[PDB]
């Protein structure tokens, strides 16, 4: 149950560039189920080989 | 004179420093949308017939 407030923190983090969070960094966090869905977890990726996309953060409108 | 094992604990604390949600404003672009290509106006035509 704080999971998801941990995720949209780190999410606000790297958009607003607070903490020292790479402004690339990938909160990812697969809900878990009881359906067999992709295992379950809070990762966060941060290196330098990942392929990354701009957005239009709404709520906050800071790209 | 020695450590020995004390009462359990009773209960437990976990602290952790959170901050809150703002109102859904949802602005979604600078000059939103897709803003339609148009006429200028009054043109003219530029090529007239033979005669």
């Amino acid at each position: 149950d704080l999971a998801p407030g941990i995720a949209d923190s780190l999410r606000h983090f790297k958009v607003l560039r607070e903490k020292r969070i790479p402004p690339w960094m990938e909160v990812v966090l697969i809900p878990m189920t009881g359906k067999p869905s992709l295992y379950p977890g809070l990762f966060l990726f941060t290196t330098p080989c990942r392929l990354v996309r701009p957005v239009q953060n709404l709520a906050l409108g800071k790209e | 004179g020695g450590l020995t094992c004390a009462s359990a604990p009773q209960g437990t604390l976990r602290i952790l420093e959170g901050p809150q949600q703002s109102l859904s404003g949802s602005p979604l672009q600078p000059i939103p949308a897709s803003p339609p290509p148009q006429i200028p106006p009054g043109l003219r035509p530029r090529f007239c017939a033979f005669g």
